[PDB]
């Protein structure tokens, strides 16, 4: 079964490498968001 | 001489107590362990 | 204001995170399935371009 048409691509790697692009956008907002969000755990660590 | 066996002396009574220190250390790693997988904030004054 | 922040910031410590591995193989060398063992898994998907997965550490000391 054919397994070329990343070769076969008319426009080159762009594509792929943009979507690569927009994955990695994507988790690493969401992982920004997580860290400033997650912060707070450091409260408990910290007895009265 | 009798500073030589005083000295002797001493380090048989330590003898005995090496027994006692050592699974000191062991239980003491044991509890330092679990203070860790318990997560609790070690004071700055702690000695490691 | 703020030393309810700043009594935040002395966290007593941290563990590694972060890390990353990076590898070629040729083409339908078993590459994938070798990956996918370290983890224990019998295989993951032989596919095109840069692949991830995981690699799961655990540490009996540090729980």
């Amino acid at each position: 079964f054919y397994r070329n048409a990343l070769t076969r691509m008319p426009d080159g790697p762009v594509a792929l490498e943009e979507s690569y692009s927009a994955v990695m956008g994507i988790v690493s907002e969401v992982e920004q968001y997580v860290k400033v969000w997650l912060q707070y755990q450091c409260l408990w660590d910290m007895q009265a | 001489t009798s500073d030589a066996v005083t000295f002797i002396t001493y380090v048989q009574s330590l003898k005995r107590k090496i027994k006692q220190f050592e699974k000191q250390v062991e239980l003491y790693r044991n509890g330092q362990r679990l203070l860790e997988k318990q997560r609790f904030q070690f004071p700055p004054s702690w000695l490691y | 204001s703020s030393i309810l922040s700043e009594v935040s910031t002395r966290a007593r410590s941290k563990l590694p995170s972060g890390k990353n591995i990076l590898v070629f193989g040729e083409d339908g060398s078993g590459k994938t399935t070798l990956m996918t063992k370290l983890q224990g898994a019998e295989h993951g998907k032989k596919g095109r371009g840069l692949e991830y997965l995981y690699l799961s550490v655990h540490d009996e000391d540090r729980d």
